[PDB]
């Protein structure tokens, strides 16, 4: 008690389902990444070597695996709601430029609340420290103060325990690890440890980039297999 | 939208011939593709093969000797006959198929290429002398009940113009097929269907012929050929 | 800078708008509600026999 | 100078709230209070279609009560048979951001829309068996977040620019913009009688348009925060919102005011879809909580609870008929309840 | 008595690891449909040959049930065993991908991965154990000996021990070893990665190795019976210490 156009309507529904099983295997191979930052942080230059107003996309390989980074600039100040979408990414990364003293604390509170959204507490993310070549013109020029902005700054510890690039100036040092701990600090606030913060310096010129998201994106996954395999 | 025929001619029995039909302007893998006609009797189903080559039904009177493929890159479909007989005169049509919900199967026919060497349903008319403007009625019987549980009837109806390939009227005995003016009407119950014309015309004489899609095989009516 | 003239013309315009009682919108709401009380299926049950799920 | 201006508004409103507070007289507890309750009731999923491998954003119930299509974010926009649970199409899209969907009356067209900016049509009843985009309607400056139907040759959308518009597909331009709000527009609902509409967004206020002159006619102010989705009752004389404070309201076009707030002490989650009954008596909604409720549309009592996702639901939908209730959550499977 | 009690914490724990599994939704997964199956073997072990080993206890070693039955229970005890230690030995291997190469293994994780992986462990599961039930049943010489249910046919058991414990000791020793050389604030998880990897590793070889060790040097040489049964009782506590170890560490299980 079958109708034969039912039979080849079942056999049609059979192969769109092959077509979506195999469209859904081959669309998995690939990692998914979040560029967003404030602004005047240089987000577009982050890689440059390999390469719709609403969406922006770009697409860049290293070691056979595939990764697409989505950037969106057509968008309000306000970004709430278009931000659930992005729950299954890979990665957010977050670009500043710590150049520019006024804007810092702005970028901070940016950094507070993509931390401390609802829909993005399992997701991890990749922080950008921009234009430290501006930042050490700025501070060995002795123009600018940083007790004016920040009184904590003035009385700090010394990193004697962290180890300093070999060859630099100690003010230098002092100031980027304040700032670089300024970060880590809201990102630790929490103390959740569901996801964690991979921060890094950036200059202006850097041939390579690819290979540090490539490093922590293995890391971020490997950590996940091991969540997932009772062993922590 | 074409479907365009190759093969035929003079074959001597129990040789060996292939029709090839290759369709150049619409979405040839998404279709099920089919139908011949001997030279003085209506359709005849042949065979028929599915979507993605996932099925294959054949006529008992075709079985085992009849072989069908298709070459999709190519947007080609053939037919390869062995051992064949005295009565398989006639003139094959590629037929398109299309089978989703709300869909019109038998939408379109090909040219038919010559080559000369279950439910019954009969169609009680043969010849009926009409005038012009005048409303007719064509009805064919059944055997036993098209309508089904989930309360489709799987009932078509096709009209072939002298020296044309026929085309779809109406499909599952309600529902008009694409480009047929309003004035074609299909109505009826179980095992009793009925084609009712107004307002008939010139450019609407020819053999009208009644098929059944419950089960394999499709069977066709008798045909019912109309004359001034 | 203008706009400004825009809104409140916007609010003049949207003032005077005919308004009924709450107790007559109700008893409207209501009203139409029970007329079609067995005219829903999510509402009451169906038998198996005619419901196509 | 503008002082004035703000003067004279401030007393204008003060005139209108007043005059909108005279006309309430009784409210609709005390006079629905000697009504028999609807007791309770269960609904059990009677399908499940699988087939998507992502969240499901936005669905459409078509007007035969028995295709529907949704929405996901793998990029794919696929045609569901209800009753057989098959899948009549599969349409691959050149933007994986999905973010609405609708279902024509006529059931020959299908809109999309989504981040980029552009709400696409495309014709399902064509020569030659495939599905090919019909037109590409641009000249929105903020995200699509809701697109619906008005006959075979307009659609009405709600973008992310604070503003809606009324396109013409033939010609492939707006012929009206309604620009009223301050905020983003989230939501649309057309009306039964398809003369009049209503919108949401993210300023917590509902605006009642209409589609031959373009003016907002009415706008009601009574949510503490933004409205995610709304409705219309099918008298055509109310509608329901629902925003992320966890409560459902009920508005009225003729007393221009709200009659009832559907609220509970043990949800604070927000809400994402609200859809009415055949004769508007229940008032479905849609939650944050992993599950959907079933308010009495006269008595705001909680009379029913559907907890069948393991993820938040994102759309939801009630037939034509009213045989069946379909909802789409982010767990990749939408069921249909009955 | 001391195995009273073995039989009442397997299966209460494999039928807690299975409603666990059911009733939780975060737990649907491709590993922990393995543990599943894995917990499902242990049950079936529990459930059917370990009150058959006390029956055989409470009488001295005579065996109570009859002579038809010996064959399957020789089966029984070497599927659901050999299916436990190749389930043991395809979760180090799967460890060891899925953290020598976190990318590689992510993108190839499907549930077409979890199925594989259980068709491989029970169809090998089966034909290790292929020739004890068709060489037992009418053939009661090899599965007897002096009036008891043991496995006489020595060359039965110096290839069966080799291709059922041995060469997975040794596949899973190269994997423990290469994990632990692979996992040289990701290094505090680190540390709690290699400290379970450890404790199960070698709660396995303490749990299994006793009695295999003595088995094989049963058939290359009456203190040898007297230690095999106590071995063969140790070996039963490793299917109820399975689900613990392999649960426990993730809080979600305790939770429910
Ligand atoms: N209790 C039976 C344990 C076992 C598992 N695999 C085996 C292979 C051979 C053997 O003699 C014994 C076993």
């Amino acid at each position: 008690t079958v109708s034969a156009e039912d039979k080849a309507a079942a056999e049609r529904s059979k192969m769109i389902d092959k077509n979506l099983r195999e469209d859904g295997e081959k669309a998995r191979r690939t990692l998914r990444l979040l560029l967003l930052g404030a602004d005047n942080s240089g987000k577009s230059t982050i890689v440059k070597q390999m390469r719709t107003s609403g969406i922006f996309e770009t697409k860049f390989q290293v070691d056979k695996v595939n990764f697409h980074m989505f950037d969106v600039g057509g968008q309000r100040d306000e970004r709430r709601k278009w931000i659930q979408c992005f729950n299954d990414v890979t990665a957010i990364i977050f670009v500043v430029d710590s150049s520019d003293y006024n804007r810092l604390q702005e970028a901070l509170n940016d950094f507070k609340s993509i931390w401390n959204n609802r829909w993005l507490r399992t997701i991890s993310v990749i922080l950008f420290l921009n234009k430290q070549d501006l930042l050490a013109e700025k501070v060995l020029a002795g123009k600018s103060k940083i007790e004016d902005y920040f009184p904590e700054f003035a009385r700090y510890t010394t990193p004697e325990d962290a180890t300093p690039e070999p060859g630099e100036d100690p003010r230098v040092t002092r100031a980027k690890y304040f700032i670089r701990k300024e970060f880590v600090d809201i990102s630790t606030a929490s103390g959740d440890g569901r996801h964690i913060c991979y921060p890094h310096f950036t200059c202006a010129v850097d041939t390579e980039n690819a290979r540090r998201i490539f490093n922590d994106c293995k890391d971020i996954i490997l950590q996940m297999n091991l969540r997932e395999y009772n062993l922590v | 939208v074409q479907l365009v025929e190759s093969g035929g001619g003079l074959v001597q029995p129990g040789g060996s011939r292939k029709l090839s039909c290759s369709a150049s302007g619409f979405a040839f893998s998404s279709f099920g593709m089919h139908v011949r006609q001997a030279p003085e009797k209506g359709l005849e189903w042949v065979a028929y093969i599915s979507s993605g080559s996932g099925t294959i039904y054949y006529a008992d009177t075709v079985k085992g000797r009849f072989t069908i493929s298709r070459d999709d890159p190519k947007n080609t479909l053939f037919l390869q006959m062995t051992s064949l007989r005295s009565e398989d005169t006639a003139m094959y049509y590629c037929v398109r198929s299309i089978y989703y919900y709300g869909s019109s199967p038998f939408d379109f026919w090909g040219q038919g290429t010559t080559l000369t060497v279950d439910i019954v349903m009969t169609q009680a008319t043969s010849s009926v002398p009409v005038t012009p403007g005048e409303s007719v009625s064509i009805s064919c019987r059944s055997s036993k009940s098209l309508l089904h549980s989930n309360g489709n009837t799987y009932l078509y109806w096709f009209l072939q113009r002298p020296g044309q390939s026929p085309q779809l009227l109406i499909y599952r005995m309600s529902n008009l097929a694409s480009g047929v003016p309003d004035r074609f009407s299909g109505s009826g119950s179980g095992t009793a269907f009925t084609l009712t014309i107004s307002r008939l015309e010139a450019e609407d004489v020819g053999v009208y012929y009644c098929m059944q899609h419950l089960e394999y095989p499709l069977t066709f009516g008798a045909g019912t050929k109309l004359e001034l | 800078i203008a706009q400004a003239r825009k809104l409140v013309e916007q609010l003049k315009m949207e003032a005077n708008i005919d308004r009924i009682k709450v107790s007559k919108a109700a008893a409207d709401l209501m009203a139409y509600c029970e007329a079609h009380a067995k005219e829903d299926p999510l509402l009451t049950p169906v038998p198996a026999s005619e419901n196509p799920f | 100078e503008l002082d004035q201006l703000r003067q004279e508004a401030e007393q204008l409103k003060n005139q209108i709230r007043d005059a909108r507070k005279a006309c309430a007289d009784a409210t609709l507890s005390q006079i629905t209070n000697n009504i028999d309750p609807v007791g309770r009731i269960q609904m059990r999923t009677r399908r499940t279609l699988r087939g998507h491998l992502a969240k499901i954003y936005a669905m459409h119930w078509g007007t035969d009560s028995r295709l529907l299509v949704s929405a996901s974010q793998d990029g794919k926009l696929i045609i569901w048979d209800s009753y057989t649970t098959n899948k009549v199409h599969a349409i691959p899209l050149r933007s994986s951001w999905v973010m609405t969907c609708a279902y024509a009356p006529s059931g020959n067209y299908v809109a999309c829309g989504g981040l980029d900016n552009i709400c696409s049509i495309y014709n399902l009843k064509t020569r030659e068996g495939n599905v090919r985009v019909s037109r590409e309607l641009a000249g929105h400056t903020g995200y699509l977040s809701c697109c619906r139907f008005l006959d075979d040759n307009q659609i009405v959308t709600s973008s992310g620019d604070t503003t809606c518009a009324l396109w013409d597909i033939e010609t492939g331009q707006q012929t009206t913009t309604f620009t009223g709000h301050t905020g983003d527009v989230m939501s649309l609902s057309l009306a039964p009688d398809t003369r009049l509409f209503v919108s949401g967004a993210c300023d917590a206020s509902a605006k009642l348009w209409d589609v031959r002159e373009g003016m907002c006619r009415q706008t009601f102010t009574g949510h503490e925060s933004d409205i995610n989705a709304i409705c219309f009752f099918p008298n055509g004389n109310a509608f329901a919102t629902g925003s992320d404070d966890a409560t459902c309201r009920l508005f009225d076009l003729r007393a221009d005011q709200e009659l009832m707030t559907y609220s509970h002490d043990n949800i604070i989650c927000g809400i994402t879809s609200v859809s009415f009954s055949k004769s508007g008596r229940l008032l479905l909604a849609g939650y944050d909580d992993f599950n959907c409720n079933v308010w009495d549309a006269l008595k705001a009592d909680r009379a029913g609870v559907l907890a069948g996702h393991d993820n938040r639901v994102s759309c939801l939908g009630v037939t034509d008929d009213g045989m069946a209730v379909a909802t789409g959550s982010w767990d990749s499977f939408l069921k249909i309840w009955n | 008595l001391l195995t009273a009690v073995v039989i009442i914490l397997t299966i209460a724990g494999n039928i807690l690891v299975i409603m666990a599994v059911s009733l939780e939704k975060k737990l649907q997964n491709a590993t922990n449909y393995f543990l599943m199956s894995l917990a499902i073997a242990d049950m079936l072990l529990g459930f059917l040959v370990m009150p058959v080993s006390m029956l055989t206890i409470l009488y001295g070693y005579r065996w109570p049930l009859p002579s038809k039955l010996c064959a399957v229970w020789i089966y029984l005890d070497v599927l659901f065993s050999t299916a436990s230690i190749m389930h043991l030995c395809a979760i180090s291997l799967d460890r060891y991908v899925a953290i020598q190469n976190p990318i590689h293994h992510s993108r190839f994780n499907s549930r077409t991965k979890a199925f594989l992986k259980i068709i491989a462990v029970w169809t090998i599961s089966v034909g290790i154990s292929m020739p004890i039930p068709v060489f037992g049943l009418q053939d009661d010489s090899k599965v007897f000996k002096e009036g008891s249910c043991l496995l006489a046919d020595d060359n039965f058991v110096l290839i069966g021990s080799f291709v059922s414990f041995f060469i997975p000791l040794t596949i899973m020793v190269i994997t423990y070893f290469l994990t632990i050389k692979s996992l040289q604030q990701s290094i505090s998880n680190e540390q709690k990665a290699c400290k379970v990897l450890g404790i199960v590793f070698f709660l396995f070889v303490v749990m299994w190795c006793p009695f295999f060790i003595t088995n094989i040097m049963a058939v290359i040489c009456d203190v040898i019976g007297a230690l095999l049964n106590v071995f063969v009782w140790i070996g039963y506590l490793s299917s109820a210490v399975n689900p613990l170890v392999y649960t426990l560490f993730n809080k979600t299980y305790r939770s429910a």
